[PDB]
């Protein structure tokens, strides 16, 4: 029993070209897709059909796994994924002591997909050299990447899932794409207890970290704390504090910047005055609490950036106005790819824990190394959209630690 | 022969209805000449004849040499065709190919013909003989086979080419076929009997599915004169370049000459074209003259000299690694070289190229270790190991100081000259006993007129003016001018983050001689400490050199 | 055969002595081929003996084919060598050519060889054929004729023949030399008779000035395959020109296809290059295959009809007028025809440039004009006569209103469509019983956030924000604000001279979109005022919106 | 007897390229090169001459003259006649009633030039289709349009004018280029006789408009008068005197400003006050009068700009600092080009009559229109530097006229 799935008009299908892959990772994928086929999953396809998915081969364990990357045909099938069949997101979730992540992917391998849907789903497995051309598959059941996949089988998910809901009625399931977010307020060993128990109920129908949101505590704009400040550390202090400004509504910098008067050397001494320490603590205080008058916006995307800090670390801020900060954090910890690779991860796991969306990162590294390079490391089954920036200069100094 | 092969469900354009494009009149004998290539045709099977209850058509067209053609505009069925998978993603690569004992070449023979037509589409590729002054109703067809110059060919031939292999790709692993086109390169290892017994097998099976190639008598023998390459049975090159002397050289001349260079340059090493192209800028016309520059004279001496004795490049062995090596050649020019055994050559190329305004060779470097190490996983599924010409220290300082992430991959230091290094660093923090200068620069939009000025601790002051300006120049003209008027050691105070942006990331060269003669300045100091300040909000000297450059704007 | 001719007195750079470059040892066989050769140049005259009194040396190198070449590694003796005067301004145009009765082609035979060295100079040219393993002095030479590879070649051979041919010049001012590098096309009006007769008097002439051609019967006759044309006695063309077919075209493919259609353009009306030379854009690997737009492949298909059959061009008549029309193809798209009877062409050709990021098609029309105006002055010695799709009174209009001084020669309308006019007019003074908008746009330079809006008369007011924007762009963003929000008759008031600027030149195309929206709201309306104020100095409703689009920058 | 003369160290001679020319203008030109050869002017030369000069052929009269651009050689000879063999300039000059110019450049043709300088006087006669090699050439003597003809000749000039200049002390004669100045204080006919008197002279030595500088009065920046001023009128009118202020010094506008308040229509009437027509007045007074604090700096470059106007009428201004004018005015009368050269040529004319130099044009054409045209209306043996620029929109309505 098929679910009839429609792009909106004027709209086509995706049409993306397929990436380099190593010979390793063609050969991982051949054997995949052999199996695939095999068991009906995917079928050979014909030249008549011009559409396209890239594929990738990722370790998510020691065990090769496909990784289409669905993110055109999300954005084209928008409509029914999110208005048509569209998954509630739970505001207690982001509230849970802890939360744990189980893939269910495997349960779309059951669920036929509709028959005028399937060609959209095409995909090719490149070939070394241009020996061959490649081999062309395209989806027979539910696909492991589509939006689609979650929000047609959620009346089969309900349930499963009933039963276990009924006798806990305090643990939160929020089903993002191919993972189930599990919830509670527990003691670790009951938590972990209540998880085995939920992955016994979905043993029953085929389907086979943790995460602490309430800890999630956002870093504030770090002023410091000094004996002696020179002109430059003034200055660089005035330059941080005129910029939260435009964040945090009430910042004051007058009574710093009394203190810089004349034409001064940059390392000469400048000695503190009551007003300057009392607005310095004043706004210490402000940055200490969330930003007042920032709130998510359901019909706007989220925005992710990101800031290389050295030493490992690294910054972030997510907004959907710039400035206007819904959460600020960092990451540390080599390679500078994989430490990239690792807090895109993680900010996208707080993203979809917190809004039930992935956000629009701005990623500060050449397009062409990214490519290159992010499938070595990548690890989640689902692909956040991504473009390349060239951090400005300030905006790491104005984000950074202790 | 045409193929037994099911066929592929071809469909039409959403919302679109078939051609009916009208048959132009035409002269009789090519009306005659017509009749006798369509009669000709419809007995091999290739097209059928229809009636009128038909309602497409597409226009027909006869050319003579003397031998008579039949051209099918086919231009409105393509424009209502679907769409189709592309053909293939990119061409092979020689460097790519195995060495292999024994490889036969087996081109097949009118290979669209040699294959049908979804029957339900067969009806869109009708077409009309006229008769003789359109007086009486014309002959009129449809092909059954795949018809030149339709969207759909390329594709369907290749997919039921694909098909027809399959089984024998299972029956036959350790031979490999290279699908190109409407040819097949089939390369074993086996000895000269075996090989000739396995051609024959595939000869005889793709027959059974009515595909004709040629017999051992018609195969084509070593060295294959292929897409601009010679392929040899154990070494591959570019096939013969000559490059023109002229007295004067037009566009078209040096167009065509950069083009055989950069053919050239995939095996013949330190092949430079900078010069050359620097000519065919701000574009003149086609047959127009361009003199020759000396710096492109010497150029074209220095690749005469490269390719006066024969390169050779060697083939792919899959146990072996694969070693990347890279040189700086000059202002903004890259050369690499490809091989596995120390100096044979897989392959060779170059890069020079422009990924912003401002750089250094650090990031050039960087850059062309991307571009070889992509091409390297197109031709052999694999990265190399690099050897590079800049030390680890230098790599590691660059790389953990810089805002940007970057990588990379297995790579090892060679002492191969010129060595690729940075050229100045900023303070990390503001120097004592050096003189604090507070720069500024303003530009009025509406004039174009601009104030480039300083204020120093030291009491020292400058203002300088400027025409047909912006605020961006003026910024920069600031900072020249606190390192024009400075010792060896300067704290410099802009309010500009778009200089503090250049000058951190410690160009050498740019696209900017502005930013060339900082540069310049930048390499002859001791020590340089850059900060920043925010604008317009009273702060220090820099409220006193606002004033200075905001007079008369 | 060497020339009697006066030398020209050659001289080295200003503060340079010539070549001391040391002579590589070579192998036996290298050896023994250049002493075969050398002995037969010296025994010629070519060359003569020195002795080791001579400090200069300049390497040799021998290569073969089975014949042996003797090579000079002339590179050194080049960059000292002083500089010469350019060779040739351009090359002839068979458009250029009048109809002659008969034309006779005159290549001259080992032209270089056949002419004298300046005495003075000859050390300087100075190579050793080394020993076998350098053990004893090795034989040494000079040139006494130009040499092969010397940048005083081509300049001193083209002089000696312009010298040489000054007398026969004034005795047949009636007959036609053309001098091109070492060859001479004659062309006369003569019966074959008188052709033959006189053609033997050049022939003489030359040789008593030892110069060689070849005679009647190693003599071409026509059609002449020249530089990639062919002459024919009463017609001209472009050389076969064949479009390869692909299923994967290369960068490499592609540029070599765009030069053929570019060098077809010169007589095949109608080329067009521009969604193929799109493709090129954002340069990839030579090797790479880039997939074919649906625009890309209509463009190679309507090229593909045009070339289909041959097309040839006309000689030029001194005594008729020349006619140039030009015709709007499209997208910045040109393409002319020159003629003298219609529509018997001398030659074709297009214009599709970009002269800044906002035109119109009156702005094009005229730099096409230009520019076939400067072809014609080359080719032909005088300015053609247009028939230009443009009407007097839109022309009129355009000339007298805009800043810029411009003008066409001698002109006239014809009835060509797509026709060039302007499609929107901003008015001259402001419009009664309209809403005045009162624009602005700031943006902050550390952000890159920028607001843009306006406040009106009518009491109206609107912000909008912008993310990584400039001043520029949130100028333009306030104006195309204002007209989404207006009616069809609008006064609007902005404060950048920049936006203004760019609207009064009336734009129709533009690199920019937002300036394309602009326009196509420009197009839309009924009457637009457009008018400016000096900012911050405190104006109406300027003041207001100031403080609107300030607020968060 | 030949006076050397030597470049600027490390500068070469010439190598600009020539410009095509007419069947007309090359025939015309062959005859003329033909006859300078023959009476030894000119020499064919060789190949070993790298250096170029371009020439074109004006008719300044119904008869063709060569013309030589040495633009070039003017500027790497430089030392020679500016320091070396200076040419002063009177300052009398623009203060007499007529002025009157006459070429005397065939003076040139007896005075032989320095053999070792001859090569940088190459120059090219083209050929229609690259038919031929292009005629080449070098001068033997003197050449028509090299700043260093004069410079060597004014000794002989002197002697000349000795007699002449004894006769009538009040009489400023001045040599620029090709051409002698003579101005007077006589009346009309007397200076007309004056200067029969002075071409008998030239007469004995081989040598064969007027402007009245006295009677150039810079067009002043003009304010309309008018009885209605709307928000229009005034915003036009604050734009003008706004920028007015930048080269006039003590420019009033605040009472004008003060005038346009709110957000009002452009077309609504607003009433003059008392102080809004005084400062309207007080700034009209001024503009009548030079700009004060503006001098010429004889090692500075002088500057022109021109703005077409429209109707045939064009406005220009000459500074040496942008805005700082030191000089104003229009030119007045079909062809846009023409019109154009009229107005280089007058602008010229005036810089050297006040200056004793050329100023560099800023011309608002295209390159190649001006460059294909030029030399169709050129009647001037000289030629100035010249860009070409597109005018600032508002820039014309600041120079305006009525
Ligand atoms: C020449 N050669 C070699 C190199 N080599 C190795 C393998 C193959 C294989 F059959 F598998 F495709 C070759 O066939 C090709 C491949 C291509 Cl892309 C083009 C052409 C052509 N025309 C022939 C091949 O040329 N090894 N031994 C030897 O004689
Ligand atoms: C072919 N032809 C013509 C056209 N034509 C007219 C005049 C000349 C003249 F002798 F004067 F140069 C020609 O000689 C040329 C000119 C050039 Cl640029 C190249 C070549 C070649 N190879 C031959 C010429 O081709 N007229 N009659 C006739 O048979």
């Amino acid at each position: 029993e098929t679910v009839p799935v429609k792009l909106k008009p004027g709209m086509d299908g995706p049409k993306v070209k397929q990436w380099p892959l190593t010979e390793e990772k063609i050969k991982a994928l051949v054997e995949i897709c052999t199996e695939m086929e095999k068991e009906g999953k995917i079928s050979k396809i014909g030249p008549e059909n011009p559409y396209n998915t890239p594929v990738f081969a990722i370790k998510k364990s020691t065990k090769w796994r496909k990784l289409v990357d669905f993110r055109e045909l999300n954005k084209r099938t928008q409509d029914f994924w999110e208005v048509q069949l569209g998954i509630p997101h739970p505001a207690g979730l982001k509230k849970k002591k802890s939360v744990t992540v189980l893939d269910v992917g495997d349960a779309y391998f059951s669920v036929p997909l509709d028959e005028d849907f399937r060609k959209y789903t095409a995909f090719t497995i490149p070939s070394i050299n241009n020996e061959t051309p490649g081999i062309r598959y395209q989806y027979n059941v539910l696909p492991q990447g589509w939006k689609g996949s979650p929000a047609i089988f959620q009346s089969s998910m309900t349930k499963i899932l009933e039963p276990f809901r009924k006798q806990n009625p305090d643990i939160v399931i929020y089903q993002y794409m191919d993972d189930l977010y599990v919830g509670s307020d527990l003691e670790i060993g009951q938590h972990r207890t209540k998880i085995e128990e939920l992955r016994q109920h979905l043993l029953r129908w085929g389907l086979t970290y943790e995460l602490h949101p309430d800890k999630w505590t956002v870093q504030p704009i770090v002023l410091p704390e000094k004996d002696s400040w020179t002109v430059n550390d003034i200055q660089k202090l005035v330059g941080k504090l005129n910029w939260a400004s435009q964040i945090y509504p009430g910042i004051k910098v007058r009574q710093l910047c009394k203190l810089l008067r004349g034409t001064k050397a940059l390392t000469e001494v400048i000695p503190l005055t009551e007003e300057a320490e009392l607005e310095l603590a004043e706004n210490r205080e402000i940055l200490k609490e969330p930003v007042h008058g920032v709130y998510y916006d359901p019909s706007k995307d989220l925005i992710a950036e990101i800031q290389k800090q050295g030493q490992g670390q690294w910054t972030y801020q997510i907004y959907q106005e710039p400035f206007k900060n819904l959460k600020t954090g960092k990451y540390a910890r080599t390679n500078d790819v994989k430490q990239l690779t690792e807090a895109v991860q993680k900010i996208t796991t707080e993203s979809i824990v917190i809004w039930g969306k992935t956000p629009k990162f701005k990623l500060p590294i050449q397009k062409e190394t990214w490519e290159t390079w992010w499938t070595e490391y990548w690890q989640a089954t689902w692909i956040p959209e991504w473009e390349f920036v060239n951090t400005p200069p300030l905006v790491k100094l104005w984000y950074q630690l202790e | 022969p045409i193929s037994p092969i099911e066929t592929v469900p071809v469909k039409l354009k959403p919302g679109m209805d078939g051609p009916k494009v009208k048959q132009w009149p035409l002269t009789e004998e090519k009306i005659k000449a017509l009749v006798e290539i369509c009669t000709e045709m419809e007995k091999e099977g290739k097209i059928s004849k229809i009636g009128p209850e038909n309602p497409y058509n597409t226009p027909v067209f006869a050319i003579k040499k003397t031998k008579w053609r039949k051209l099918v505009d086919f231009r409105e069925l393509n424009k209502r065709t679907q769409d189709f998978w592309e053909v293939q993603l990119g061409i092979p690569h020689p460097a790519g190919l195995k060495k292999k004992k024994s490889v036969t070449v087996l081109d097949v023979g009118d290979a669209y013909f040699s294959v049908p037509l979804d029957e339900d589409f067969r009806k869109y590729t009708a077409f009309t003989i006229p008769s003789i002054n359109n007086e009486t109703p014309g002959i009129r067809y449809q092909y059954n086979v795949l018809p030149q110059g339709w969207k759909g060919s390329p594709a369907i031939f290749q997919s039921s080419m694909t098909k027809i292999l399959e089984p024998f790709r299972k029956q036959n692993p350790d031979i490999v076929i290279y699908q190109y086109m409407d040819d097949l390169y089939v390369g074993s290892d086996l000895e000269i009997g075996q090989h000739r017994t396995k051609i024959e097998e595939l000869r005889q099976h793709l027959l059974r599915w009515g595909l004709t190639t040629p017999d051992k008598k018609h195969q084509k023998e070593p060295p294959f004169l292929w897409m601009g390459y010679e392929l040899h049975p154990d070494k591959w090159t570019v096939q013969p370049i000559v490059l023109p002397e002229k007295d004067s050289w037009t566009v078209n001349d040096i167009q065509k000459l950069v083009g055989k260079l950069n053919w050239a340059s995939q095996i013949y090493p330190g092949i430079k074209v900078r010069q050359l192209c620097k000519l065919l800028r701000g574009t003149k016309a086609l047959t127009e003259v361009i003199p020759l520059t000396e710096e492109a004279e010497l150029e074209l001496a220095e690749n005469r000299e490269i390719l006066k004795e024969p390169v050779h490049g060697v083939y792919y062995d899959p146990s072996k690694d694969l070693i990347a090596e890279i040189q700086k050649q000059g202002q903004g020019q890259w050369t690499y070289q490809i091989y596995q055994e120390p100096f044979k050559n897989l392959k060779t190329g170059k890069y020079a190229r422009m990924r912003g305004a401002h750089t250094n060779d650090v990031k050039q470097l960087t850059e062309a270790v991307q571009k070889i190490t992509t091409e390297s996983i197109v031709i052999w599924g694999k990265t190399p190991k690099f050897k590079l010409p800049i030390q680890k220290e230098t790599w590691e300082t660059w790389w953990t100081e810089y805002w940007q992430a970057t990588w990379i991959p297995e790579w090892e230091f060679v002492n191969t000259p010129p060595l690729v290094k940075l050229w100045y660093q900023l303070e990390k923090e503001p120097i004592v006993g050096a003189e604090t200068f507070y720069v500024d620069g303003a530009a009025n939009r509406e004039t174009k007129l601009g104030k480039a000025g300083y204020v120093t601790n030291r009491g020292r002051q400058k203002v300088v003016t400027l025409t047909d300006t912006t605020n961006q120049k003026t910024e920069l003209q600031a900072i020249y001018l606190a390192l024009q008027d400075s010792g060896l050691e300067v704290n410099i105070v802009t309010d500009s983050q778009y200089a503090l942006g250049i000058i951190q990331a410690q160009p050498d060269q740019s696209e900017s001689e502005l930013v060339n003669q900082i540069i310049e300045q930048l390499i002859k100091k001791e020590k340089v400490y850059l900060a920043w300040v925010p604008a317009h909000k009273g702060i220090g000297g820099n409220e006193q050199v606002d004033k200075l450059v905001s007079a008369g704007i």
